């Protein structure tokens, strides 16, 4: 805890605004506020008489949306002196420095005198409130002509809040009173006295337009802007009160910033409305109860770190929109009812004001998943979560920030349809002001509606929406909009739920011999597509049907019929970004592959089915020993192969399955390394021996195996199921492990390193796998999208030449960072989201100074301990001792599976993972510079190929990506087993076998996977290579020098390059076809 | 178009005379023992006796196995570093662990030419007598370098001494 | 191609390389000594650097072979030493883990000859064989970069002989057991020094070398702090 | 087990008299008796945390538990009827659908019209 509280203030003064520019602003508007007690009086006026006085002004009367008419307009016009006032956050003092500038709001009180009591009614106060803030602006605009300040001050119009029945004039300054260094902003509030309305006449439920419907917007708009005053000062007495309040609050709006939150209006579809303002309000409805007793949550005694957690509780758990809200009094102790106004409500009931009108029910539904989700990240002891807490911005992209993306460009886009436009009608005018506030409306209630339980949230953004017009104009223009609508095209991002995203189904009501309302309104909203069906559980209910697709989402069918129905039926829904993710997805050479859905993993489980009967089959065979147990370790089994396995194709790499076969301990086996090598063969003998006998379906063959350094007697049993699957055999033995410390004990000092490298290899083959595969198996149930981005992510990695030295499995430890860690971000919900965080923490990611270190567990027992975390940072922190740069080793990678970390990322030469941080860098960089586009994505998946020193150009006889299952086929296994290999590519052990002839003086790489990377007929392949330092310049000749050379004198040689061609020449044969250097 | 990312080998994208200056070196001479030896010299000049202990065993590791050349340098170099400062037992934990690693007899060669240099007089002269006793049999040299130390130092008779031991242990 | 010779005497050897369609006179270069060591095994040899790629035995062959007949000198190569040029054999791991059945730079072998007069012999021609780069390059010799074990090598993905894995089994076991039922008779032979002190040998052991392996591998609770005269002494003294 | 399965086992164990045992009994000193049974518990304890309930289950068909127990206690006294006499379930994760399906190896119905 007190790590956390040293970390807090660190950050509160790193923030902290320089209070020199406090005092150069206080010069300003002291100076600006003598200006406008200058401002002469008016006369009353009618609206002909204003629209004359301003008919040639270059001010224009910013009316709002409809402007007042003559007929209607009978009241008159005037403009008093009014009592100026600061409010807002520079008020209390608790403004923080913000590089992108901040905002000084100066409320100007209208005068009681200038209003009717009935003035509330038919836009009458919004009208008179127009004209004052006209009358201001020209005057204060000679008023600034005649002090010479014009010069460097800038004036316009803007929205308060985004609020289009609130327009404001704003001060900035541009490059002694130049303020353009303090990076604030002058707003002028025209806001109304306390009290001039009866507020009981503007609660919510009532109305103040005639056309009846309620008006919840525009009765808050001109209650709140009569209740300002009364709002500081009740902020202002909890400062006093507790101490801790001011820090408090910055938290807060550091937290919310960081989440893409804002005090701006919702309901015209930006995300907000939860700001700095209303987080500091809640304090002071809970400092005052909270409780549904009422008694007190938070005490004035609380410290920083305690005021926020509770906020952070009390939204996260207890309910304000659906059931229960929050009333309290600013000027009587705050309480929760448990009835509920479906609407984010919070009301103040000595103001009658809803605080929480902004904002929007999809907006406040996120806001508590964040609530919810930090209250468990600051309950955390395990992890410090400050960084993430605080210091991490998940709102820079959209996509990261959600799982699916939709734009729905609409019709008529210089005035929108007269079809859709007609829809606004008068009623919803009244009840929305604006129709970007009801077009939201629209949208997201059917959207709501048709994609049902396949959606957690939802979010509809008016891209392209301005809220600040020049003074010439009285309403904000839009290019497309055209005065007509504020924004350009509409953005539908969405929460997928993974577990029911892919149903085939909607379900819906059931079947009554009287159609209910809920079975009603279904089926007019789904019309044609809605049908009446039975299922084999013998239940009748109305439901709809779809159709998977290999390349969409089901979402993406409803959301484009969904919409087009209801909304408009010229509406263009599309997503690009996730189609071309999809198709980058090997597809498999299966039955109705095109039909089949991401998500679906079928053709794992016939695999596993496969293993199965072969499984039976070993345990009823009689040996010399019990087999003990036989444990799959194979890629396969864990679904994150990258093609899903098809029968008989068996020039894929991952075709045969690595399957770990143990028996019985006996005390009988040979003691020397070689001799139990030969002892386990021979039982793979009789094991292939019986094996023929008594199933003669199935085929065998034997392979040697030479990853274990220098254990050159290990073979393998190959098994060919006549499912049309390949199963690779190999025994472990108890006596093994030990054989091996043996070695490393017997071992000379100089060599006891390099055979603890051996050691390592095999425990991460036999040991440490079958511990892995367990783990991953289980764990990707929960986590469903896994399978497929890890799979398009070591997609990723060969395009540019990385899976040959990036072990597969670092791949899958990786790839899981966003699944089991997701914060700041959600759980990846989509391909496109999963891949990309994926990207953007290797980005991120300082491999020299931070481990890597994951709890493989299942969403909220088995997570880490504080001791064993204090342990795993300790390795790492012992290890970078020694290695400081992080030559020797790269990534730390470890979980409880492998504490150590060096296990899965030993041997990776530091150019292969710079590159992958490099690669990972430029890309993050291209998104933000350019958006995800088409032509974004196919960057991203073509290599660079220019940076290698030389690139030659491979080719094989003949296409595999037939013969890998990769649909664009044989059928059975050759007659002679021989045969398999003139099917196969064997690039992969060409670059293997290479780098270790030249690893002191070349680092080649190569597409393991030719069949997806290889071209259309996935044949195409190529080596490039890179030469060291050291031997790029000449060198002095020595025996040491361990390099292929040639001579330029006495003792001087240099890289015979030329030489090094051929060699790479004479491994392919007929294959190598170009060379680049 | 394509991502393209430069081949950073120093891992930037993540004379010499600091730390950072001889560490940058490292990354493409690991295998340079004088790159090394010249990194502790400047720790030593520092007063970083602790550091200058850390960068030997670093260098005792990173160096490859095979450049047993490279490696006697390094030793060397620490026998001198415990020799000038360092004490008895932490030169002779040194001594004994140079020893294990490589030629037991050369070792004995540098910590005597050592202690001559440093003018540790007594103790090499122990010295010779450990390793005579133990290599006297097989190696002349030894002999004769002790014959060398003792008229050197105006002791002709104990030269007469050791001839006469030298003629007993030989062949 | 002036140069015939490093000044520290590693003489060079030019050849001329195949040719390929891939790369449309590019030559391979080897520095050779003459090897001077004690040890039988390692006498006789030629000291080689910068072999060409999967060099083995029978590409000397024909090299020396093809010297023989320009200088009609008569040498014979026997066999190559210490050619690993993957690494691979580095350390025997069957040494490490037990004495019984096995008793034991880089980019680099030694190639022996039958005798000295073939091993002097080929060195001489070796001389001439590197001159002609200077004066005649186009008569330089060829690596054919193709040999039945480079066939061998080249195809990875080949099913095993399960006849031939049966007999390597067979003879490979008759003989651990032949060492092993050897080594344990002799641990379990009452083993006598010669002054009479007879050696302990547990039962259950089996190997004479394991018993030494054990051997490198590897008052105070009884005192009592008050029981002579001066410790309770002592306890007064500390008393006060 | 690995999966958050709390379960509890229960094995049982006799002794056996040799091949050329002449006494009529065949009783083991408790401390053979405290010794096989710290055995036994390590063997269980080992098997069931190193792997999967699906897993243990198919560990318990072919009883080779019954037989890794034999070998490890035959050195501290020869026993007979080794068995894994029960196995109780005491506590359940969190169901997980998923897995469900996956371990048994969605249908649409059909227009009622
Ligand atoms: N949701 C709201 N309901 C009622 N009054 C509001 C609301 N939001 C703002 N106000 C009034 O507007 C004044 C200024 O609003 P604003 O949101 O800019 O305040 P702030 O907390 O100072 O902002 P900032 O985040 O820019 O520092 C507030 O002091 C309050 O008087
Ligand atoms: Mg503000």
């Amino acid at each position: 805890s007190n790590i956390f509280k040293l970390q807090i203030d660190e950050l509160l003064e790193q923030v902290k605004l320089k209070q020199k520019h406090v005092l150069k602003v206080e010069k300003f508007l002291h100076k600006l506020y003598d200006i406008l007690q200058e401002i002469p009086d008016w006369e009353e006026k009618s609206l002909a008489e204003v629209d004359s006085f301003f008919k040639n002004k270059i001010v224009s009367v910013p009316f709002v949306d409809p402007k007042p008419i003559p007929q209607n307009t009978n009241y008159k016009f005037n403009y008093k002196k009014p009592d100026i006032s600061l409010i807002g956050s520079f008020a209390l003092k608790a403004g923080i420095y913000q590089p992108n500038g901040s905002s000084i709001d100066t409320l100007l009180t209208m005068p009681k005198e200038l209003f009717e009591k009935k003035d509330f009614l038919n836009f009458r106060c919004l009208h008179k409130r127009s004209v004052y803030l006209a009358y201001l602006t020209h005057h204060l605009l000679i008023l600034l002509k005649k002090d010479k300040l014009d010069s460097f001050l800038q004036l316009e119009y803007s929205y308060f809040d985004n609020d289009p029945l609130l327009p404001i004039l704003r001060i900035s300054c541009s490059k002694d009173y130049n303020f353009y260094k303090t990076r604030f902003s002058i707003n002028l509030l025209i806001g109304f006295p306390y009290k001039v309305f009866e507020p009981k006449k503007l609660l919510p439920n009532r109305n103040c337009i005639r056309i009846l419907p309620a008006t919840p917007l525009y009765n808050f708009s001109v209650l709140s802007s009569s209740t300002h005053e009364n709002y500081l000062k009740y902020l202002y007495k909890t400062k006093k009160q507790t101490e801790s309040f001011v820090e408090a609050t910055v938290l807060g709006r550091l937290w919310l910033q960081q989440r893409g939150f804002s005090s701006n209006m919702s309901h015209s579809g930006s995300l907000g409305g939860f700001g700095t303002f209303e987080f500091t309000i809640l304090m002071a409805a809970l400092l005052n109860g909270g409780g549904i007793n009422s008694n007190k949550i938070l005490l004035h005694g609380f410290s920083s770190y305690q005021l926020f957690k509770g906020v952070i509780k009390y939204l996260a758990t207890m309910d304000l929109c659906h059931d229960g809200h929050l009333q309290f009094h600013s000027n009587p102790a705050s309480k929760y009812i448990d009835e509920g106004f479906q609407t984010p409500t919070l009301f103040d009931k000595s103001t009658k004001v809803n605080i929480l009108t902004k904002m929007t029910v999809s907006s406040y539904q996120i806001l508590k998943e964040y609530a919810g989700e930090t209250l468990r990240m600051l309950n955390n002891v395990v992890q410090d979560q400050f960084s993430n807490i605080f210091l991490t911005n998940i709102s820079r992209f959209d996509n990261l920030k959600y799982d699916l993306c939709y734009d729905v460009q609409l019709p008529l886009g210089n005035n929108l349809e007269t079809s859709l436009a007609a829809t606004f009608g008068s009623m919803e005018r009244v009840k929305f002001i604006t129709l970007e506030n009801f077009l939201a409306h629209k949208i997201t209630n059917v959207a709501r509606y048709a994609l049902g339980d396949r959606i957690k949230y939802i979010q509809i953004e008016m891209v392209g929406q301005k809220s600040d017009f020049p003074i010439t104009k009285r309403k904000v223009y839009s290019n497309t909009g055209g005065n007509h609508f504020n924004f350009d095209f509409v953005r539908v991002k969405l929460i997928v739920n993974p577990s029911e995203c892919d149903k085939l189904v909607t379900k819906g009501p059931a079947h009554s011999e009287t159609m209910s309302t809920e079975a009603a309104v279904f089926k007019n909203f789904w019309g044609i597509k809605s049908s009446l069906r039975r299922f084999k559980d013998g239940s009748i209910t109305h439901c709809c049907v779809w159709s998977t697709s290999s390349s969409e989402p089901i979402i993406s069918s409803i959301v484009n019929f969904a919409l087009q129905k209801h909304v408009s039926k010229k509406a263009q829904i599309s997503n690009e970004t996730i189609k071309k993710f999809h198709n980058f997805l090997p597809l498999p050479n299966l039955p109705s592959s095109a039909k089949t859905s991401v998500l679906n993993l079928s053709s794992f489980f016939n695999l596993k089915k496969s293993f199965d009967d072969l499984y039976k089959i070993i345990f009823q065979m009689k040996l010399p020993l019990s087999v003990k147990s036989i444990l799959p370790v194979g890629s396969a089994f864990r679904y994150t192969s990258l093609c899903q396995p098809v029968p008989f194709a068996y020039s894929d790499p991952d075709f045969f399955q690595d399957v770990i076969l143990e028996f019985e301990t006996s005390p009988k086996w040979p003691d020397e390394i070689t001799s139990l090598e030969k002892a386990k063969t021979a039982f793979l003998l009789k094991i292939q021996e019986e094996l023929s006998a008594n199933s003669s379906t199935y085929r065998s063959f034997f392979s040697r195996d030479e990853s274990i350094p220098y254990n050159l007697e290990i073979v393998t049993l190959n098994i060919l199921t006549p499912e049309g699957y390949g199963f690779k055999f190999r025994v472990l033995t108890e006596r093994d492990e030990i054989l091996y410390l043996r070695a490393i004990a017997n071992a000379r000092n100089e060599l006891k390193p390099e055979l603890e490298a051996t050691f390592l290899k095999f425990t991460a083959k036999y040991l440490a796998s079958v511990r892995h595969t367990r783990t991953l198996e289980n764990i990707s149930h929960s986590y469903q999208f896994y399978s497929p981005v890890v799979r398009l992510f070591k997609r990723w990695l060969d395009t540019h030449l990385l899976l040959g030295h990036i072990t597969d499995e670092l791949a899958e430890l990786i790839a899981i960072k966003p699944f089991v860690d997701p914060a700041p971000y959600f759980i990846p919900g989509s391909l496109e989201n999963g891949f990309l965080k994926v990207l953007k923490f290797i980005s991120q990611w300082n491999w020299k100074d931070d481990p890597l270190i994951l709890d493989l567990v299942k969403p909220e027992s088995e997570r880490l301990t504080l001791a064993q975390y204090k342990g795993i940072q300790m390795n790492f922190t012992n290890l970078r001792n020694s290695d400081p740069n992080g030559t020797h080793l790269q990534f730390f990678v470890a979980s409880k599976n492998d504490p150590s970390g060096i296990l899965y990322s030993s041997g990776i030469p530091l150019p292969i993972a710079t590159r992958l941080t490099a690669l990972a860098k430029v890309a993050v960089n291209l998104l933000q510079t350019h958006g995800l586009n088409q032509q974004t994505i196919n960057l991203l998946f073509t290599p660079g190929l220019k940076d290698y020193d030389f690139v030659v150009d491979l080719r094989t006889p003949i296409g595999l990506k037939s013969s890998c299952g990769i649909l664009s086929a044989p059928s059975n296994f050759p007659e002679n087993l021989n045969d398999l290999s003139e099917k196969m590519d064997p690039t992969y052990q060409l670059v293997k076998y290479l780098n270790l002839k030249y690893k002191n003086s070349l680092i080649l790489s190569s597409r393991k996977y030719i069949g997806v990377n290889g071209g259309e007929k996935g044949d195409k392949n190529v080596i490039t290579g890179l030469i060291k330092p050291l031997f790029k310049g000449a060198h002095k000749f020595r025996v040491n020098l361990d390099c292929n050379v040639k001579p330029v004198d006495d003792e001087n040689v240099i890289l015979n390059k030329e030489a090094i061609f051929h060699e790479i020449a004479a491994f392919g044969n007929d294959m190598v076809i170009n060379f680049e250097t | 178009l394509s991502l393209s990312a430069g081949f950073d080998w120093t891992a930037s994208i993540l004379a010499p005379e600091s730390v950072a200056d001889f560490e940058r070196l490292l990354i493409g001479n690991p295998n340079s023992s004088v790159v090394w030896m010249n990194y502790m010299a400047f720790q030593l000049q520092l007063s970083e006796i602790e550091k200058a202990r850390e960068l030997a065993e670093r260098a005792l590791k990173t160096i490859n196995f095979r450049e047993e050349a490279e490696k006697l340098n390094i030793w060397i170099a620490m026998l001198n570093l415990e020799n000038t400062f360092g004490t008895e037992e932490t030169l002779e934990e040194v001594f004994s662990r140079a020893c294990q690693y490589m030629d037991s007899y050369t070792i004995h060669t540098k910590l005597l030419g050592i202690y001559e240099i440093s003018e540790k007089f007594d103790k090499a002269a122990e010295l010779f007598k450990a390793t005579a006793k133990k290599f006297g049999g097989e190696k002349v040299s030894i002999w004769v370098s002790w014959g060398d130390f003792l008229i050197s130092h105006n002791e002709e008779q104990e030269a007469r001494t050791i001839l006469g031991n030298a003629l007993k242990a030989l062949p | 191609e002036d140069i015939s010779a490093m000044k520290n005497g590693f003489i060079v050897v030019p050849f001329k390389l195949p040719d390929h369609k891939a790369l449309p006179a590019s030559l391979h270069f080897m520095f050779a000594k003459r090897h001077q060591s004690s040890n039988s095994n390692e006498s006789d040899c030629l000291f080689l650097v910068n072999l060409p790629l999967l060099s083995n035995i029978e590409h000397m062959k024909k090299f020396v072979g093809q010297l023989c007949g320009k200088y009609d000198t008569v040498s014979h190569v026997e066999e190559l030493l210490y050619n690993d040029e993957f690494g691979l054999h580095e350390v025997d791991l069957s040494a490490l883990t037990s004495d019984l059945m096995s008793s034991t730079p880089r980019n680099t072998a030694l190639l022996k000859f039958v005798d000295a007069a073939s091993i002097n012999n080929c060195w001489n021609a070796l001389k001439k064989y590197s001159n002609l780069h200077a004066k005649h390059p186009n008569e330089l010799f060829e690596w054919t970069y193709t040999t039945p074990s480079f066939t061998t090598f080249v195809n990875f993905y080949k099913p095993l002989d399960i006849d031939y894995l049966k007999e390597d089994i067979h003879t490979h076991m008759a003989i651990f057991e032949q060492r092993e039922a050897q080594a344990q008779e002799d641990v379990q032979s009452s083993i006598v020094d010669e002054d009479g002190f007879t050696l302990v040998v547990g039962k259950n052991t089996k190997s004479l070398n394991s018993i030494r392996k054990k051997i490198l591998n590897k008052i105070d609770k009884k005192a009592k702090k008050d029981f002579y005269r001066f410790q309770v002494r002592e306890r007064k003294k500390q008393e006060i | 087990t690995s999966d958050d399965y709390v379960l509890r086992i229960f094995a049982i164990a006799f002794t056996r008299k040799q091949a050329n045992q002449v006494k009529r009994h065949s009783y083991a000193q408790s401390s053979h008796i405290r010794a096989i049974r710290k055995v036994i518990s390590e063997i269980l304890t080992k098997e069931v945390q190193g792997s999967t309930l699906a897993q243990l289950t198919s560990k318990l068909i072919p009883e080779v538990i019954n037989k890794e127990i034999e070998n490890a206690t035959k050195d501290i006294f020869p026993l007979q009827n080794i068995h894994v006499r029960k196995v109780k379930l005491l506590k359940q994760p969190k169901f997980d659908v998923g897995a469900l399906m996956a371990l048994h190896g969605e249908e649409k119905g059909k227009k009622v019209t």
